[PDB]
């Protein structure tokens, strides 16, 4: 019924006063070698299960150097979501970080 | 003296948040100093 | 992936109503259907069929154990992914009469 | 990781199971003997059939076979309520601060509120507003009464409504560690001061002291004759050290628990209650124990004979009583001698349970109840959930190597050939997986096993080259289910020169004791082999040391 | 004690909309549209390609089915969106990708077009066989009802020639019939309709 | 007899009125043996107990009553009995599965599984399977399961398959509905069979293959048909081999024998051999593939064409006027890209396709061959500009057909190659693109009994 | 015993297979006549622009159910 | 060296058995099917 | 001395023998 | 390395049991190629290399009427230097039950082993 509704309508109000908005994001605009060695990890798990690649792969059958080809190259579809401890959090891409 | 910590837990009715990695493990949620600290999300390009 | 991922790593069924573990059981079907994962205690047995009028099952909520008795309700059961040794852990502290209330959240 | 997990778990609530076992669990328990003749166990006793299937039997509830049934629990009906050996430390203080004439706390009506109604202000974000409730303090008519707990408990109203207008607290309320601080102070006070009291000061009617022993018996004290002129004076307008029968204690808590309600609200709730599920005296007495499923009680062995269960005979004891507890109320039905053995029966019986949870508190070595499985650096709760034994690892003696790369770790072909790891096969890999599987599980570069698509495995040890190669033809080939379009198939080939493995010195103090090295698959060699440079980093010598290489 | 629980077991078998008599033809209708909001998983080889990797996962093998969760027969949709885990409408939403595995869990609302049958339902269907024992239906093509003979009324009786059947007309009866519904049964893959023959 | 033992099943009958269920396991046991255990029921009390049930009807829902109805489910041998009690037991089946729409759940699991049986054996089941199919149209996705089931096995008995084979694509004959789980059903596990031999190249899977894959091109045959293929279900059968070679057969590495299948269908007709080859192509030169398919399809091309009898003579040019237009296409881009900081693995797509093309000339030449004896677009122009080119495709194709190449167009006067693989001396990742190179994909059948077949739609070696 | 674990190749009720939890968002609305029509005549041609072919023509017994010939 | 028991499952093969490390047995058919664990525990 | 404790690391005391577990106790 | 090892079936009996298991082979299977291994009477050659898996001797028992064998159980294969038929205190007829074996394990310097 309505009570999910109710229930659901709460949630999208609270996820909406916690996502700090992007003119207003104020941490570092660094790759924080935490998200480099995850973006890294998680991409290269999702070319092992058939995700569309974006780069001339010169026979590199190793999954994980795949996906430094496309970090290097600025061709992941990630945001990472850094949660400030009270619940807000500011979603940046990996385009607009930089890396070490 | 576990549960020593347990009957004042007990009868404190007490939910536990499950954030600290000594009690985050025992349920097997991903720890959350690191790597953990932030969750990554996938941008589906198309509509 | 050296305290989940090769120790045990075992996807358990837990009751998202009560959120208990060892209170759910895998049903035994007619063995023409096909049997489904129910909860106990948040199911009342088919002798109570106590009656806006009347409360006629729509037959999606009785489920049948392996001795005969029927129960209806308890469903809403989902796979969550704990260590096994927590499954373990229930069963020790409900020796002493202590549940563990998993509040599986996304619903 | 081909099959997803969705639903997670976030917190766990603790709580007391109810006397509403009965609903999740019909298989209640009367017969104590379980292996009879022809090896078999019994249906009613501790080793039935619908606690799991048990022995190569169907499960008499799940239907399932030995290994694919989760088990199940049942009740064991106690005649009487015994009081829980867990909590007997905050009911015998509830008793002591009790009186069975007024059926109050001795302690006055507005002193009891006072300390309740600031521990409904701590059990939200705010301490500040919690002494300002001492600062209203205005022989005593009722109209001092009827007034002065009027306006503290309307501060608290205007406090909280303006904090949870506020950010300052939610509806699921705040709990830090200073508010955690400021709880416990005053519940370790407010059983301070309520344990030592004169009389009940409602009235004159007060009740006379008790006392305990080693969790087994309860003592009500008689009176002196300073106290016979009180009650019979004001509660109108045998010896001392008596037992007490346990269902009383059942009568007394359960008329406070409704009288005072509200300040036990609070007690017994650090969070902020919301459904408001009242508190009971099921929390402290328990008519039922829960039985385990039979998986979880397994008997041990010594030499060739499979011994006796170390469970059952803690829950035997207790079942045995349960009869001779029943088999003896029939003769006081029949209407002494009788007497004497039937409250023999209930100090035993619950001297019955209290063995079977802390063996600390029962009569060379005894039995290991459920608490004692638990409490040490050996037990459960610090060696198998912090120090989880592993899969895919190995250990050896270390040797030397200079001809190496630094952040190298040279290892035995014995090592090559065991250690698996899943390679998806996927429209670029497929190349370096038909020889994986050409070659199977003893050429060096090779494959053990392959996973199809539904979850099952293929093994590759027993065939030979030409089946590997109609198979290692195969593996692109997709599959007519409908579920598993996407989930490819999943090659374990033999840990290669790429990939990349931990080591592990035993004394692990700092986290450069536990580092991560690429793989060199070296022929002709036994031992693991280690470049000298990174013997900085484990202070180990090359002459007997034991390095556990996790993968 | 016997007020306060019951508030959650009528309440859920309160099954919440019942089917209007509508139409002016006697029968009932029970072809119904019910918004919804669904929780799937998305694949990573469609993580390019979302709208068609939620219809094929999850929609696809729901559709000519019965749920257990809406109540109906599921007969299609139209108006699958995913809601977008960015409070930002845009093109590029993104999801969140798990953290034990490369899949992603997302929320989508859909309009499911569910077939709804009730006890007190007017129906018909082409009559399929007949004979001493039953009379089968093909409600719309697709369902079967079936009214036994302990339903029907007693004065019809059956000419065998594999035979055709004995109303008060004396007739064997073409397909389409009016009926009035017994219990839906939800046991088997195939979805059983159950009816009386009684007016 | 008739006269006693017709009230007798009565009394189990009204055992459920009792609710004792007494004389039911004596009955339903009876019914339950096997043919060769003498005490079971004969045919006269088989029409007496039969007779009784579908009258009456309303009894037998039970949970004790629901056993005799698993008993006439196991009642084997039906498929044999006398026909006027065949099809009485054929008419209780549409009555027991048409009151309760449930044991159409159970009994389907018997009519699948009985089709190992042969043809003239099996003429009765699809009679029915057909029946109920039409009657439950929301039956065919669990009797899609069973399919996948009761395949046999792959070292069962060949008349335990090319049985099956044709009792399965009986199915598809009366419903094209279902349609494409039957053809990825049997090349799917075509390919189970077909891949255990070029790793042995005994006998026993070389007949089972020659039993099978001979009646699957017959049974096509009688669907590539112009009755079918411009008016009827030679479109659903084509489009769904179209979409079954792309998907199932072309990423297994080296599998002989299963590539003549689309070969025996897209010959019959210049639509299908028009369709077919502009298909190859859509993959074969499009930006949207891994490259190793586009490796794999183009040398899939070169040895189809000098591989087929069967063609029309200007079907053979238009192919090779593409493959012409392609590498002139090529012309302008990457050929001056060469001498940078780089391998020539860049272009494997490149050297691969001349190959192909250059296959086109070894056994097609003739062909190309105009009144005069000139070339199509000036082949000692075009051939002898890529001879001689700033890449030396010479080198980098495969070393037989490039031998083939010199030692006919020195009999043949198209080029003078032969000079350049000489200068190969000292100049001369790699081990799989050998191997693509060397799979041709139609080379002739070491098969005895298929060939007799293709006798007639296949160029020789000579 | 085997019956009990060849459930385990049966079954296949993965969450690929099925989502996790659907709920009703709003009450159901009883559709009109002319709707039904004007839904299932264009719900068809939803992905023909593989398999799905055998529900299809599922999809196309739902094409004949209203001016067909039945 | 072989012990005799049941036949096995899978439609393939009525294979005996033989034993793996230390704590389950397999056949020379390698299907093993689950109620294996040879009652694991403890001395002493 | 360091073979049994190679053999699993248990380099620990039962009793504390230390002066700080009066209290502890 | 040599290395001995006990075997005795008067472990699990009375003073007074009756004399149940025997050395030696029985009837009633066939003992399935152990003499490759063990000689006539459930011993076996002296000199024969053995590894783990193996049979060392086969008890014959009259209880469960089977020919039974015992496993050398360790990881380094090895031979057998001697086997003894240790006598009996009691009396002059009770049979052999207790049968000692010398075995021998070679150990040539690998690698990591200390000087």
């Amino acid at each position: 019924p309505e009570d999910f509704q109710q229930h659901e309508q709460i949630r999208r109000k609270t996820l909406k006063e916690k996502a700090i908005p992007k003119d207003q994001r104020a941490t570092t605009p660094y790759m924080t070698k935490y998200e480099r060695a995850r973006i890294l990890g998680t991409r290269a798990l999702q070319i092992s299960m058939n995700a569309p690649v974006f780069v001339d792969l010169e026979g590199e059958t190793d999954p994980l150097r795949i996906a430094m080809k496309e970090l290097a190259e600025k061709k992941i579809p990630l945001v990472i979501r850094r949660y400030l401890p009270d619940g807000s959090f500011e979603d940046w891409s990996v385009e607009e970080l930089i890396v070490d | 003296t576990t549960c020593q910590f347990l009957t004042k837990a007990v009868l404190d009715n007490e939910r536990e948040q499950l954030d600290s990695p000594s009690a985050r493990i025992v349920v097997g949620k991903l720890n959350n100093v690191g790597t953990g600290s932030f969750d990554v999300l996938a941008k589906v390009p198309n509509a | 992936d050296r305290l989940l991922n090769s120790s045990d790593y075992t996807q358990a069924s837990v009751c998202r109503e009560c959120g208990s573990i060892l209170t759910t059981q895998q049903s035994v079907p007619r063995i023409g259907s096909i049997s489904t994962v129910c909860c106990r205690r948040c199911s009342m047995r088919f002798e109570d069929a106590k009656k806006g009028e009347k409360i006629f099952i729509d037959d999606s909520q009785i489920w049948e154990d392996g001795q005969g008795n029927k129960f209806v309700g308890g469903n809403e059961t989902t796979t969550v992914a704990i260590p096994f040794v927590l499954k373990y852990l229930d069963s020790e502290l409900s020796a002493m009469g202590i549940r563990l209330r998993y509040n599986v959240e996304p619903k | 990781i081909s099959k997803p997990v969705g639903s997670e778990i976030t917190s766990v609530d603790f709580g007391i199971l109810t006397a509403k076992i009965r609903n999740l669990s019909a298989k209640q328990i009367t017969n104590p003997t379980v292996l009879d003749n022809l090896g078999h166990p019994v249906s009613g006793g501790l080793y039935d059939l619908a606690l799991g299937a048990f022995l190569r039997n169907l499960c008499s509830t799940c239907g399932l076979d030995e290994k694919f049934c989760p088990g199940h629990q049942g009740h064991i009906e106690l005649p009487v309520p015994c009081y829980n050996p867990l909590f007997f430390n905050q009911l015998y203080i509830y008793l002591r601060a009790s009186c069975l004439f007024c059926h109050h706390f001795r302690l006055k009506s507005v002193e009891v509120h006072r300390y309740a109604c600031k521990l409904r202000l701590l059990q939200y974000g705010l301490i500040d507003e919690s002494y300002k409730l001492d600062e209203i303090t205005l022989d005593i008519s009722s109209t001092l009464l009827n007034e002065l707990k009027s306006k503290r408990s309307e501060y608290v109203d205007m406090a909280i409504a303006k904090a949870l207008s506020d950010g300052r607290t939610t509806e699921r309320g705040s709990f830090t560690a200073t508010v955690n601080d400021e709880r416990k102070k005053l519940v370790h006070e407010f059983h301070k001061k309520l344990l030592s009291r004169g009389k009940c000061d409602n009235c004159g009617m007060f009740s006379p002291k008790f006392r305990k022993d080693g969790f087994t018996k309860i003592f009500e004290t008689a009176l002196n004759e300073k106290q016979i002129t009180n009650n019979r004076v004001k509660g109108f307008i045998k010896t001392g050290s008596t037992y007490i029968l346990s269902t009383e204690v059942k009568n007394i808590l359960d008329t406070v628990f409704r009288k005072e309600q509200c300040v036990l609200q609070y007690v017994f709730h650090s969070r902020p209650n919301l459904s408001r599920k009242l508190v009971k005296a099921d929390s402290f007495f328990m008519d039922v124990l829960v039985v385990p499923p039979t998986r979880f009680r397994l008997p041990s062995k010594l030499g060739e004979e499979v011994h006796e269960n170390s469970q059952n005979q803690l829950l035997s004891k207790v079942l045995t009583t349960s009869l001779l507890i029943r088999d003896l109320n029939d003769d006081l039905s029949k209407l002494r001698v009788i007497f004497s053995r039937l409250m023999n029966a209930f100090v035993t019986i619950q001297n019955d349970v209290n063995a079977f949870i802390d063996s600390t508190k029962a009569q060379k070595v005894p039995i290991p109840g459920v608490k004692q499985a638990l409490e040490k650096k050996e037990g459960l709760f610090r060696k198998h959930m912090m120090g989880k034994r592993v899969n895919y690892a190995a250990r050896s003696v270390i040797s030397p190597d200079p001809n190496i790369e630094t952040n190298e770790i040279g290892v035995p072909p014995v090592f090559a050939v065991k250690l698996t790891y899943p390679e998806p096969v996927t429209a670029y890999n497929i190349a370096e997986l038909r020889q994986a599987v050409i070659n199977g599980p003893d050429k060096w570069p090779g494959a053990t096993q392959i996973q199809n698509e539904d979850g099952s495995l293929v093994s590759l040890i027993g065939m030979s080259v030409e089946q590997r190669k109609a198979l290692a033809n195969q593996l692109l080939t997709p599959s007519s289910n409908v579920s598993t379009h996407t989930l490819n198939k999943k090659v374990y080939r033999h840990i290669k020169n790429r990939d990349v493995v931990l080591m592990n010195r035993q004394p692990t103090l700092h986290k450069a004791s536990m580092m991560g090295h690429k793989v060199r698959v070296l022929p002709n060699e036994k031992t693991l082999r280690l470049h000298y440079a990174n013997t900085g980093a484990y202070n180990a010598d090359f002459d007997g040391d034991e390095m556990n290489m996790h993968f | 004690n016997e007020n306060r629980e019951t508030a959650r077991f009528i309440k859920k078998h309160k099954k919440q909309v019942t089917n209007p008599i509508d139409e002016k033809n006697g029968t009932s209708n029970c072809i119904v549209r019910v918004p919804i909001a669904l929780y799937v998983s998305l694949a990573p080889m469609y993580l390019e390609n979302p709208l068609q990797g939620v219809m094929k996962q999850h929609l696809n093998p729901l559709v000519m089915k019965y749920n257990n969760k809406v109540g109906g027969v599921v007969l299609g949709y139209e108006g699958l969106k995913i809601l977008d885990a960015d409070p930002l409408d845009t093109s590029e939403k993104l999801i969140k990708i798990t953290p034990d595995t490369p899949f992603g869990f997302t929320w989508c609302h859909v309009n499911l077009y569910v077939w709804q049958p009730q006890v007190g339902d007017v129906l018909e269907g082409y009559i399929f066989i007949q004979s001493a024992s039953h009379i089968g239906l093909l409600i719309h093509d697709a369902f079967n009802a079936s009214i036994k003979k302990n339903n029907i009324p007693v004065d019809w009786t059956f000419v065998h020639n594999l035979g055709h059947w004995v109303d008060s007309n004396g007739e064997p009866i073409d397909g389409k019939l009016r009926f009035t519904v017994r219990n839906v049964h939800t046991t088997g893959r195939v979805v059983s309709v159950d009816g009386t023959l009684i007016s | 007899s008739a006269a006693m033992y017709s009230r007798f099943v009565k009394s189990a009958l009204d055992d459920l009125d009792k609710n004792d269920s007494t004389q039911i396991g004596i009955i339903a046991n009876q019914v339950a043996l096997p043919s060769k255990n003498p005490e079971r029921i004969n045919d006269k009390n088989l029409n007496i107990l039969l007779d009784i049930l579908s009258s009456n009807i309303n009894r037998i829902e039970s949970s004790r009553g629901t056993f005799l109805i698993q008993s006439i489910i196991n009642f084997e041998k039906w498929w044999e009995l006398p026909p006027h009690t065949l099809s009485k037991y054929i008419y209780f089946i549409k009555i027991l599965c048409s009151s309760i729409p449930k044991w159409w759940q159970d009994v389907s699991m018997i009519l699948v599984s009985c089709f190992i049986l042969p043809i003239k054996q099996t003429v009765c089941h699809h009679d029915m399977l057909k029946y109920f199919l039409r009657m439950i149209p929301s039956s065919m996705g669990f009797i899609d399961t069973y399919l996948a089931k009761f395949f046999p096995n792959k070292n069962d008995t060949r008349r335990k398959l090319v049985n099956y084979t044709s009792n399965l694509l009986k199915l598809r004959g009366y419903c094209s509905e279902l349609g494409f789980q039957i053809w990825s059903l049997l090349i799917e596990k075509i390919i189970s069979i077909d891949v255990e031999l070029q790793n042995e190249l005994i006998k026993e899977l070389s007949t089972k293959l020659d039993s099978i894959l001979t009646l699957v091109s017959t049974h096509v045959e009688e669907q590539v048909t112009p009755e079918s293929l411009e008016s009827g279900e030679g479109v659903g059968v084509f489009n769904t081999l179209t979409t079954l070679f792309k998907t199932h057969v072309l990423p297994t590495y080296y599998t002989r024998s299963i590539q003549y299948i689309m070969f025996h269908v897209s010959q019959q007709q210049l639509e299908l051999m028009d369709s077919f080859l502009v298909t190859l192509i859509d993959i074969s030169f499009a930006v949207n593939e891994a490259a190793e398919k586009k490796i794999k399809s183009l040398q899939y091309l070169g040895s189809y064409i000098a591989r087929a009898k069967k063609l029309s003579r200007t079907q053979i040019i238009f192919v090779a006027s593409y493959l012409t237009s392609w590498l002139n296409r090529y012309v302008i881009e990457r050929e001056e890209e060469v001498d940078q900081r780089g391998g020539m693995e860049r272009f494997k797509h490149f050297y691969a396709a001349f190959q192909a093309l250059c296959y086109i000339f070894c056994f097609r030449h003739n062909i190309f061959r105009d009144t005069d004896g000139n070339w199509e677009c000036e082949l000692d122009k075009f051939f002898q500009r890529m001879v001689i080119s700033k890449f030396n495709p010479l080198k980098f194709c495969n070393e037989n057909v490039m031998l083939m190449f010199a030692r006919i167009a020195q009999q043949e006067s198209v080029a003078y190659c032969f000079s350049i693989i000489e200068n190969n001396n000292n100049e001369r990742t790699r081990q799989q693109f050998i191997d693509l190179q060397s799979y041709f994909p139609y080379d002739p059948l070491f098969l005895k009994n298929y060939k007799i077949l293709m006798k007639e739609y296949y160029i020789e070696w000579s | 015993m085997m019956k009990g674990s060849r459930r385990t190749g049966n079954n296949t009720a993965t969450t690929l297979n099925t989502p996790v939890v659907i709920h009703a968002t709003q009450l159901p609305q009883h559709v009109s006549t002319d709707e039904v029509l004007q839904f299932l005549e264009s719900f068809i041609d939803e992905k023909e622009n593989t398999n799905l072919s055998s529900s299809i023509s599922q999809l196309k017994r739902i094409q004949r159910d209203f001016k067909g010939l039945p | 060296t072989f012990i005799r028991g049941p036949i096995c499952g899978t439609d393939n093969c009525p294979s005996r058995l033989w034993r793996i490390i230390d704590g389950r047995r397999t056949c020379q058919y390698g299907h093993v099917m689950e109620g294996d664990v040879e009652f694991n525990d403890d001395e002493d | 001395e360091q073979s049994h404790k190679k053999t699993k690391q248990a380099v620990s005391y039962d009793e504390p023998d230390e002066d700080e577990i009066e209290t502890m106790r | 390395m040599y290395k001995t090892e006990k075997v005795d079936l008067a472990l699990n009996r009375n003073r007074g049991d009756p004399i149940t298991q025997h050395f030696g082979f029985g009837n009633d299977e066939w003992p399935k190629e152990w003499l490759e291994k063990l000689d006539e009477d459930g011993l076996p050659y002296i000199g024969t290399y053995v590894e783990e898996g193996d049979p060392i001797c086969a008890y014959f028992d009259d209880t469960l009427n089977k020919t039974k064998i015992k496993t050398y159980h360790s990881s380094e294969p090895a031979y057998i230097e001697e086997v003894n038929l240790i006598g009996d205190e009691s009396n002059k007829f009770q049979e052999l039950q207790t049968v000692s074996i010398k075995y021998r394990i070679r150990r040539t310097p690998q690698i990591g082993d200390k000087f």
